C-alpha cells in the first residue's frame, strides 16, 4: 500500500505541520499494517490526544484525532489550611496549568496527588475531589473542593521489650511526642515518617552505647483511631544482654595500610561496647582512606557474638572503592548569588580527587549559610571517563532580608525591645548589612553594620559599624550620670581552628557626660582629666573623643550550645586607647565556663563560671568611670540588685537641679547638708573578680518524659569590685574601696527551660555574706532576650 | 524581580568585538570546539531599539468528465441520491452521517452542482439541513466535509 | 472581564498594547485565548499576548507561551518572530555576569537557531549583535571561577578551566584576560616549560 | 584554612606499571586519564600530584608523559619533590 | 473541619429506659482507643480501668465485691477486654503482660510476656485463651498455668487502624481476622494454618475484628472491605456485600445487623446480604457494637446516649442519656441484664 498524500479530521490547535512533523509514515511511502501501528503510538507520544486512528482511504491514508481538551481555568474550593496561588503553583510544576491540555485519565492521580500531600501533614480524613466542567470549542474548568477534615495527633508512643529502661524514660529523647505540657516547647504532637525513622535510629543508638550489641527492633506499628482523629505507634524490641568488646580483625580490600588501621582499630579489652564509639573508627577508616586518593571507601562491621564469655568480636570488612577525579563543580540556580560566595563553601577541590565526604561538608556548608531554600548536590559520570566527575549544586534561592522584632522582660532590664531590618547576602555578594535597635531601661542602642564575612579567601571577616548609645545610669541602680556616646568600629575576625575564633580592630568613640551628680570617685576621674567643674551644681558636661585598638580571643568546645554538659567556653577581650586621645586608658575583661560531667548519662554535671575584669589609666590619667567594672545580678552574683557590688558613692552636698519634696534626694543643700556624704547606690571599680560554681542536677519531680526539658542548679555564687586610685588615707572615716577583700558570697536554686514566651531562667538566691551598702534581690528571672 | 523589567524594555549592549588569536610558529592553539561560534549572517538589520519587535453554508472548489465523475463517487460511497437533475447539473442527497471523532455525532443533506465558471469547472456544495443527535442547529464543517469527500473522489 | 464579541475584544486590548499599558491588554488577551484557543485569527492573539507578557517583564508567562506556541506551530511563519522573542526573555532573565549562565546559554542556542534556519530574518542582524555579547559574556563566567580557583591556590582548576576557554570561546576578550593565569598556574606548579609557550601565545596577541 | 589538593594522586608502586612502549589506554588504565594534557600542539599528559596541607607548605611530585604520533610511551619523566 | 457530624434524632419513646445502678471503676479508658469493657458471668460484673483497677461488682445493686489494682510501684495500661471463664478473669495489656486474676479473691492466678500489646478480648476455648497482639502475633496460653503454647504469625501493613481481631473458635481451628484484610483459620493444636482468604476490597488498607459462625458459614467484615459469608471448610467465598466496619456484628434468626463505619444501623438476611432496613440517623455519632436486648438493638454513642432501635424497620424505640464523659466500648447484654462501661470508667446497668 503506498500512500499518495496524507489528510487529517479532528486537528483544532495542532498545527496540521506539527502533527505531520510527527509521524514516521511520509507522503509517497510504501506502508503495511505494523507502519501504521507505529505512527498511531507516535502521534498518541505526541500527549495532544485523546484518541488517534489512522486508517486508508484508496490513495489517502487518513488521521482522525480528538484533541485532549483545554484548561480554561483552575479554581479552588474549601482549601482552608493551603493558599489558592502556592497550590496553583505545584499544579504548574506537575503539568496541569491555563492554556496547556487535560488528560481525563489523571484527574483521578490529580486528586490522589495533593490529597496525598494532606496525609503528610496529618489530615488523614481530607478528601479533594475534581469536578471537570465541558465548555463550548473543546475547553474544561477543572475546579478542585477540598474537605481537609482535622489534624490527627499521636494518643501515645509505646515501646514493648524495654526491661533495662522505662519506656517514659526512652520516649524523653523522641522527637514525635505524645505529650506536650502547656508550659513547655518539647514539640509538637504531630505525626511525620522523617521523625519516626531518625527516632528509631535515636532508639537504636542509645541502646548500643550501653553494650546491648544484639539489640534488635523486631517490628514498628502505627496503627490510627477509626475516626482518623488519633495516632499510635509501638516499637518492639529484643534488647539482648550487655556485651564487653573482645577484640577487632579487619577484613577486606585495605590497600596494603594494613598498618594504620590497626592503629585506628586498637582498643583496651573489657571495655563495654559502644555503637558510636564503633562508627567513630568506621569513620577514621573511611578517613584515611578518603586521605589516600578514594572517593566512596566502604566499611561494614558485623558484630561476631560469644555467650560464654558474654564478649563481642567487632568483623570489620572494609574495601577501598576506586579512584575517581572532578573535572568541574557546577552551579545551578544561583540566580542571584555570584558563584564564588558559594564556591568557596567547598571542601572538595576541582581539578584533583574526589572525596565522597569532602563533597557532603560542601553542601551543609552551604546550607548554614542559610541563603538556600534546598540544597542539592549530583556527581555525574563524564561522559566516555572511566574515572573522571562533574560535582554539580543545585540550589534555591531564597529572600535573605527580613524585618526582626524582639521583646523579652528581666529584673536586670525591665522590658527590652530588640528591633532591625537586616539582609544577609546584600545583591549576592555575601555581604551582611542590617540597621540593629536595642532599648531596655537604663539603654537604648542603635547601630549600622556592614560585614565581608571572606575578608580573604581563608574567611577571615572584615566589619563595619556606626553605634548610637544613650545611657541612663539612675536606671541602672548606679550614681546618676548620663553617656551619650556614639562612634564607629573595624575589625578583622580571623578563625584559626573550628574551636578558637580571633578579632582585631579599630574604633572612635565619643562619649558626651552630663547629668553627673558629683560623687569623689567620678570627680577625682575628671581631675585625672584636667576638667575642673562645680563640687556643688550638678548642671555639668564633658566630651572625650577616643581612638581603640580592640583584641579579642574565643574558645568554644561546648559538647552542645542548650544545656551544655561537657567542655569550656572562654572569652577574653581587651581595649587600649591609641595616643591622640582625650582619655589614656587600657581595659581587659575574660570569661570563663567550664562543664565537667560526672555520670555517663551526663544529668549531672558541675560547672565554674569566673569572670575577671582590670582596667587603669596610662598617662597619669584614670580610666573613666563609664568604662567602670560592675557585679551582682542573675548574669554574676545572684541574689544581689544589679551592680550593687563594690564601691558605693560618696556625695558633696550639692543643689538638686529640678527640686521637689515628696521626692528623696541623696545630699540637697536644700536638705540641710553641710559635708561629703555615704550612700547605698553603687559606681563600680576598674578591677573586678566573681566566680560561681553551680551543681546542675536531675529535675526531681515533673515527669521523666519530659524532665530532660528543664535543668535545676544548686549555685555558690562569690565577686568583688574596688576601685584602686581611691585615697583610702584621706578618707579614714569611711570604708576602704581599695580592698578587694571584701568577696561578697550568695548560694541558690536556678530553674531553666523553654516555654511559649521564649528561654526561662528562674534564680532564686539567698546573701549569707553581704557587707553595708550592698542591696538584696533574691528572686531574678529572665523571659527571651535581655 | 524589578532588574527584569530594565532589561525587558530597551536597555542596549555594545560588548568587545571578537579577534581571532594568532598562533606562534613551533605551536598551535587548542581545536575549537564549534558550539559557541557565531556564522557571519550579512545584511543591514535594524539592531536594538530601532528594530520594529512588535509582532507581524456553501462550500466551492474549481477542477463530460467533470459531472458523470462526481455522481459516481456519491453512488460508490452508499449515498441515496434523492432528487437527480443531470441537465441542469445539480443532484440533492439523502442524511448523509459522518464521524470524525469529537462529541455527539452531526447529519445533513447537501446540494452537489458542478457547472462551467470561464476557463474552468466549479463544484458548489450547499448544506442544506444539519440535524445533530435528532436536533437541527459548525456550519463549515460539514459542508467541507462533503466537498472533502467528492474532491478525493476527484 | 466582560464577555462582548471578540472583533471589539481585540480592538480594545489592540489599543492598550499601543498605549504601552500591558497589565490590561494582557487580562483582555488572556480572555480571548482562553475562550478561543483555536480559529483563524488565534495565531495573531497568541503573538500579541507573548509580545505583551515580555514587556510586562512576566518571562515565566512569555517562556511557558512562546514554548507552546513552538510545539504546536513549527511550521508557521513568523517562528522567527517567536525564536527571536524566546532570545530576549531568556537574555532578560541573564541580567548582565559571576551569576547562573543557565539563561545565557539558553538564550544563545535559541538566536543560534533563529540565524541557522532564517539568515534572511529581520531579526537576524539584531540577533548575530545579541551572541556576540552573550559569547563573552559566559566566557566571564569560565574568567570569573578561573579568577576565583587562581586566589584558592587550585592550578590544576585555573588551566583547565583557561584551556575550556582557549577551546569554547577563543575570539573573546574574556580569554585573552584569561591566557596571564594561565601562565601563572604553569609557574606556580613548576611546569615553566608549558608557562613558556603560554607566555609566547599572549606576547604574539592583542590585548584587545 | 582547608588542605589543597590538586591534579591526580599518584602510589609511588603504580608508576612501576608504565614503562616505556605502552599505548594510551594502558596507561590511562594504570594510573587513571591525567588532569591536564598539553593543549599546544606535542601530545603530552601531565600527572601533577599537589597536596598542600593547613600551614606546611606544598609537596608535588610531576610525573611528565610524551607520547610519539602513532600514541605510544616514548618518555616518561618524574621528580618527587620541589625544589 | 471533620466533614459533617450527624445531630442527636428527637424520638418519642414507647417506653422509659432507667439507670438499675452504676459505679465508678478508676478514672477509666479516657480518650484512649481501648476494647476494655465490663464482663458477666454468675451474677457479679468484672469491670477494669486503663491505669490497673480491676472489680468484682454484684449485679443486682452494683456494690462492690473484691477491688485490686495490677498497677506496680507506672500504670499497667489494661486493654483487652474482660473475658471469665473457669473461674478465671483475661486481662490483656499494651505492656504485652496478660492477666488472669481468680474470680473468687481476686489474687493474680498467673501472668504472662505476650509476643506484643494484648488489644483484643482475650478469647478463651479447648482449654486455651487466644490472645491476638498489636503486631499480627496471635498467640494461645494454656488457661490452667499461662505458658505460651503456640505463635501464629499474622502479616501486618505499613498502617493498620488500632485494634485487633477476637477470634472465634468452631470444631477445635480458631477464626480470626486480620489487619492484612484476610481472614485466617487455624488448628487449636499447634497453629497450624488450614486456609486464609481475603475479603479486602495510596493508603487504603482495612483491620477487621471478630467473625462468628453458624452451620458451616463464617461471616466477616472488613473496614472499608466486604462483609462476606465464607465456606467454614474451603475458606471459599460465597457471597460479598460492599459494606465495611471494626465494631462487632450479630447473627440471629436468619438477619444480619450491624454499624457500618459511618454508623448507620442496617438489617441484612444471611443468605444474600440484601438490605431489610436503613437508619442514617445516627451517622457519625460515633456508635459503639450493638446488642440484642429483649428484641431491641442497643447502641452507646460519643456523647453518652444509648439508643434502642426496633428490630423490624430501623425505627427508634427509645432513647436515653446516661453518661457525659461519652460511649465506645461495646455494651454487654447477657443474662436479662444490660451493662455499658463509659469513657471514664462508670459501669451502668440498664432496665
Amino acid at each position: 500500500f503506498v500512500v499518495k498524500d496524507i489528510h487529517f479530521e479532528g486537528l483544532q490547535r495542532v498545527a496540521v505541520g506539527a502533527a505531520l512533523l510527527s509521524m514516521p509514515v511520509r507522503t509517497g511511502d510504501t506502508v503495511n499494517d505494523e507502519d501504521i501501528s507505529n505512527t498511531i503510538r507516535a502521534l498518541f507520544a505526541t500527549g495532544n490526544f485523546e484518541d488517534v486512528r489512522v486508517l486508508r482511504d484508496g490513495d489517502t491514508l487518513l488521521v482522525q484525532v480528538k484533541e485532549r481538551p483545554t484548561i480554561a481555568s483552575i479554581t479552588f474550593s474549601g482549601n482552608k489550611s493551603v493558599k489558592d496561588d502556592m497550590l496553583k503553583q505545584n499544579l504548574e510544576a506537575s503539568g496541569v496549568r491555563v492554556g496547556e491540555s487535560l488528560d481525563r485519565t489523571t484527574i483521578a492521580d490529580i486528586e490522589k496527588g495533593l490529597e496525598d500531600f494532606y496525609y503528610s501533614v496529618g489530615k488523614y480524613s481530607a478528601s479533594v475531589k475534581a469536578v471537570v466542567t465541558p465548555l463550548p470549542r473543546n475547553r474544561v474548568d477543572l475546579k478542585l473542593v477540598f474537605q481537609e477534615g482535622v489534624s490527627a495527633e499521636i494518643q501515645q508512643i509505646n515501646i514493648v521489650g524495654n526491661h533495662a529502661f522505662t519506656t517514659d524514660e526512652l520516649i524523653s529523647h523522641f522527637q514525635l511526642r505524645d505529650e506536650v505540657p502547656w508550659w513547655n516547647v518539647v514539640g509538637d504532637r504531630k505525626y511525620q515518617k522523617q521523625k519516626l525513622a531518625g527516632d528509631l535510629e535515636t532508639l537504636r543508638s542509645y541502646y548500643l552505647d550501653r553494650g546491648y550489641a544484639r539489640f534488635n527492633i523486631d517490628s514498628t506499628q502505627v496503627s490510627l483511631t477509626p475516626d482518623k482523629k488519633g495516632i499510635y505507634v509501638t516499637v518492639n524490641i529484643t534488647e539482648g544482654d550487655q556485651y564487653k568488646l573482645s577484640g577487632v580483625e579487619v577484613s577486606g580490600n585495605l590497600a596494603g595500610h594494613s598498618a594504620e588501621i590497626e592503629q585506628l582499630t586498637k582498643i583496651e579489652p573489657g571495655e563495654l561496647y559502644n555503637g558510636t564509639k564503633v562508627t567513630k573508627m568506621e569513620d577514621d577508616i573511611k578517613k584515611l582512606l578518603g586521605r589516600y586518593g578514594y572517593a566512596y571507601p566502604r566499611v561494614q562491621s558485623m558484630p561476631e557474638i560469644n555467650d560464654a564469655d558474654k564478649t563481642v568480636k567487632l568483623r570489620v570488612n572494609v574495601d577501598a572503592g576506586n579512584r575517581f577525579y572532578v573535572r568541574k563543580i557546577r552551579f545551578e540556580g544561583n540566580d542571584t548569588s555570584k558563584d564564588a560566595v558559594l564556591r568557596r563553601e567547598m571542601r572538595q577541590m576541582e581539578g584533583a580527587w574526589l572525596g565522597s565526604d569532602l563533597v557532603d561538608q560542601g553542601k551543609e556548608r552551604l546550607n548554614r549559610l542559610g541563603f538556600f531554600e534546598t540544597v542539592d548536590t549530583d556527581t555525574q559520570r563524564v561522559p566516555g571517563s572511566p574515572d573522571q566527575v562533574d560535582v554539580v549544586y543545585k540550589v534555591k534561592e531564597r529572600n535573605t532580608g527580613s524585618f526582626n522584632f524582639g521583646i523579652g522582660y528581666g529584673t536586670e532590664s525591665g522590658v527590652s525591645f530588640q528591633a532591625g531590618v537586616q539582609q544577609d547576602n546584600w545583591l549576592g555578594t555575601g555581604y551582611a548589612v542590617g540597621i540593629n535597635g536595642t532599648k531596655n531601661d537604663y539603654q537604648t542602642y542603635a547601630e549600622l553594620s556592614v560585614t565581608n564575612p571572606y575578608f580573604t579567601v581563608d574567611g577571615v571577616s572584615l566589619g563595619g559599624r556606626l553605634f548610637y548609645n544613650d545611657f541612663q545610669a539612675d536606671d541602672a541602680d548606679l550614681s546618676d550620670y548620663t553617656n551619650k556616646s556614639y562612634g564607629t568600629d573595624v575589625t578583622l575576625g580571623f578563625p584559626i581552628n573550628e574551636y578558637n575564633s580571633l578579632r582585631a580592630g579599630l574604633g572612635y568613640v565619643h562619649n558626651s557626660l552630663s547629668n553627673m551628680q558629683p560623687q569623689v570617685a567620678m570627680w577625682r576621674y575628671l581631675y585625672s582629666m584636667g576638667e575642673h567643674p562645680s563640687t556643688s551644681d550638678q548642671d555639668n558636661s564633658f566630651k572625650t573623643d577616643d581612638f581603640t585598638f580592640n583584641y579579642g580571643w574565643t574558645y568554644n568546645k561546648l559538647d552542645r550550645g542548650y544545656f551544655p554538659t561537657d567542655g569550656s567556653r572562654v572569652n577574653l577581650t581587651g581595649k587600649v586607647t591609641i595616643p591622640g586621645s582625650d582619655n589614656e586608658y587600657y581595659k581587659v575583661t575574660l570569661d570563663t565556663a567550664t562543664y565537667v560531667p560526672i555520670d555517663d548519662d551526663h544529668k549531672w554535671v558541675v560547672l565554674g563560671r569566673t569572670r575577671w575584669g582590670y582596667g587603669d589609666g596610662l598617662g597619669g590619667k584614670e580610666m573613666p568611670f563609664y568604662e567602670n567594672f560592675y557585679a551582682g545580678g542573675s548574669s554574676t552574683v545572684r541574689g544581689f540588685q544589679s551592680n550593687t557590688i563594690g564601691p558605693k558613692a560618696v556625695y558633696f552636698p550639692h543643689q538638686a537641679s529640678n527640686y521637689d519634696p515628696d521626692y528623696d534626694y541623696e545630699c540637697a543643700t536644700q536638705d540641710g547638708a553641710k559635708d561629703l556624704c555615704k550612700s547605698d547606690d553603687a559606681v563600680g571599680g576598674n578591677a573586678m573578680a566573681v566566680a560561681s560554681l553551680e551543681f546542675i542536677t536531675p529535675t526531681p519531680f515533673i515527669s521523666d518524659k519530659y524532665a530532660n526539658s528543664v535543668r535545676t542548679s544548686f549555685f555558690w555564687d562569690m565577686g568583688t569590685v574596688w576601685d584602686t586610685n581611691w585615697d583610702s588615707s584621706q578618707y579614714s572615716g569611711y570604708p576602704d574601696y581599695s580592698d578587694p577583700s571584701n568577696i561578697r558570697m550568695s548560694a541558690g536554686i536556678a530553674l531553666q527551660w523553654m516555654s511559649p514566651l521564649g528561654p526561662l531562667v528562674f534564680s532564686y538566691a539567698q546573701p549569707f555574706k553581704k557587707y553595708d551598702g550592698d542591696k538584696a534581690e533574691q528572686f531574678q528571672f529572665n523571659i527571651g532576650k535581655t | 524581580r524589578y532588574k527584569r523589567q530594565v532589561s525587558g524594555d530597551e536597555a542596549y549592549l555594545e560588548a568587545a568585538p571578537l579577534a581571532e588569536l594568532h598562533a606562534p610558529a613551533g605551536m598551535i592553539l587548542p581545536v575549537t570546539s564549534g558550539d559557541y561560534a557565531i556564522p557571519v549572517t550579512n545584511g543591514s538589520g535594524a539592531v536594538g531599539k530601532a528594530l520594529d519587535i512588535r509582532p507581524p453554508d456553501t462550500a466551492s472548489l474549481l477542477v463530460n468528465t467533470l459531472w458523470p465523475q462526481v455522481v459516481s463517487v456519491l453512488q460508490a460511497k452508499n449515498y441515496t441520491i434523492t432528487q437527480r437533475d443531470d441537465a441542469g447539473q445539480t443532484l440533492t442527497t439523502d442524511w448523509v452521517q459522518w464521524n470524525r471523532l469529537d462529541e455527539d455525532e452531526q447529519r445533513g443533506r447537501y446540494q452537489i452542482s458542478v457547472k462551467p465558471q470561464g476557463y474552468q469547472q466549479a463544484v458548489t456544495v450547499k448544506l442544506l439541513n444539519l440535524e445533530q443527535a435528532g436536533k437541527p442547529v459548525s456550519m463549515q464543517r460539514y459542508s467541507t466535509e462533503m466537498m472533502n469527500v467528492i474532491s478525493a473522489g476527484l | 472581564v466582560p464577555d462582548n464579541p471578540p472583533n471589539e475584544i481585540y480592538a480594545t486590548a489592540q489599543q492598550k498594547l499601543q498605549d504601552g499599558n500591558w497589565r490590561q491588554a494582557i487580562t483582555q488577551l488572556e480572555a480571548l485565548d482562553n475562550r478561543y484557543p483555536f480559529g483563524p485569527y488565534s495565531q495573531q492573539v497568541q503573538l500579541d499576548l507573548i509580545y505583551a507578557y515580555y514587556k510586562n517583564a512576566d518571562l515565566p508567562l512569555a517562556q511557558a507561551a512562546i514554548d507552546r506556541f513552538i510545539r504546536l506551530n513549527p511550521t508557521h511563519p513568523n517562528i522567527d518572530y517567536v525564536m527571536y522573542m524566546r532570545g530576549l526573555t531568556n537574555m532578560a532573565l541573564d541580567d548582565s555576569s559571576d551569576r547562573d549562565p543557565q539563561h545565557a546559554r539558553a538564550a544563545f542556542s535559541d538566536f543560534s537557531k533563529l540565524v541557522r534556519g532564517y539568515p534572511n530574518s529581520q531579526y537576524t542582524t539584531d540577533a548575530t549583535k545579541r551572541l556576540v555579547f552573550l559569547k563573552d559574556r559566559l566566557a566571564k563566567y569560565e574568567y570569573s571561577v578561573a579568577e576565583y580557583y587562581t586566589e584558592r591556590g587550585a592550578w590544576v582548576a585555573v588551566v583547565n578551566r583557561v584551556e575550556g576557554m582557549l577551546r569554547d570561546y577563543p575570539d573573546t576578550q574574556a580569554t585573552r584576560d584569561a591566557l596571564p593565569l594561565m601562565e601563572n598556574a604553569y609557574r606556580q606548579m613548576q611546569m615553566n616549560a608549558q608557562a613558556e609557550k603560554v607566555a609566547k601565545i599572549i606576547a604574539a596577541n592583542s590585548s584587545n | 584554612r582547608p588542605d589543597i589538593n590538586q591534579g591526580n594522586y599518584l602510589t609511588a608502586n603504580d608508576v612501576s606499571k608504565i614503562r616505556v612502549g605502552m599505548t594510551q589506554q594502558q596507561v590511562a588504565y594504570a594510573l587513571g586519564t591525567p588532569l591536564m594534557s598539553d593543549p599546544f600542539g606535542t601530545n603530552t599528559w601531565f600527572y601533577v600530584f599537589r597536596q598542600q596541607p593547613g600551614h606546611e607548605g606544598v609537596t608535588q611530585q610531576t610525573l611528565t608523559l610524551t607520547f610519539n604520533s602513532s600514541g605510544v610511551l616514548t618518555n616518561i619523566d618524574n621528580k618527587p619533590a620541589l625544589s | 473541619d471533620v466533614v459533617k457530624m450527624s445531630p442527636l434524632p428527637t424520638v418519642e419513646n414507647q417506653f422509659t429506659p432507667t439507670t438499675a445502678w452504676s459505679t465508678s471503676v478508676g478514672s477509666g479508658i479516657g480518650n484512649f482507643y481501648s476494647n476494655l469493657h465490663p464482663a458477666l458471668a454468675d451474677n457479679v460484673v468484672y469491670a477494669a480501668d486503663r491505669a490497673g483497677l480491676v472489680k468484682a461488682l454484684n449485679a443486682d445493686d452494683g456494690k462492690e465485691i473484691w477491688s485490686v489494682s495490677l498497677a506496680e510501684k507506672e500504670p499497667a495500661l489494661l486493654s483487652g477486654g474482660v473475658t471469665v471463664s473457669g473461674g478465671h478473669v483475661y486481662i490483656g495489656s499494651e505492656k504485652a503482660q496478660v492477666y488472669a486474676l481468680n474470680t473468687s479473691d481476686g489474687t493474680v492466678a498467673w501472668q504472662t510476656k505476650v509476643a506484643g500489646e494484648a488489644l483484643s478480648r482475650p478469647v478463651v476455648s479447648d482449654g486455651l485463651v487466644l490472645i491476638h497482639t498489636s503486631n499480627g502475633q496471635l498467640q494461645a496460653l494454656n488457661e490452667a498455668d499461662g505458658a505460651v503454647k503456640w505463635t501464629v504469625n499474622l502479616d501486618m501493613p505499613s498502617l493498620s487502624l488500632r485494634g485487633e481481631s477476637a477470634p472465634t473458635t468452631a470444631f477445635g481451628a480458631a477464626v480470626v481476622g486480620g489487619d492484612n484484610g484476610r481472614v485466617s483459620a487455624v488448628l487449636m493444636e499447634q497453629g497450624q494454618m488450614i486456609w486464609q482468604q481475603r475479603i479486602s476490597q495510596d493508603r487504603l488498607s482495612d483491620v477487621d475484628t471478630t467473625p462468628v459462625v453458624v452451620n458451616g458459614v463464617v461471616f466477616a467484615l472488613a473496614y472499608n472491605g466486604n462483609l462476606t459469608a465464607l465456606d467454614l471448610r474451603s475458606g471459599q467465598i460465597m457471597w460479598k456485600r460492599e459494606l465495611g466496619s471494626v465494631n462487632d456484628f450479630i447473627v440471629d434468626g436468619n438477619r444480619i445487623y450491624l454499624v457500618d463505619q459511618n454508623d448507620r444501623v442496617m438489617a441484612l438476611t444471611i443468605d444474600g446480604g440484601v438490605t431489610l432496613w436503613t437508619q442514617s440517623d445516627l451517622l457519625h455519632r460515633l456508635l459503639t457494637s450493638p446488642v440484642l436486648y429483649n428484641g431491641n438493638l442497643v447502641v452507646g454513642d460519643s456523647e453518652g446516649y444509648l439508643h434502642w432501635i426496633n428490630v423490624e424497620d430501623g425505627r427508634f424505640v427509645a432513647q436515653q442519656k446516661v453518661d457525659s464523659s461519652g460511649f465506645q466500648t461495646e455494651p454487654v447484654a447477657a443474662d436479662g441484664k444490660l451493662l455499658i462501661q463509659a469513657k471514664d470508667g462508670t459501669v451502668y446497668s440498664i432496665t
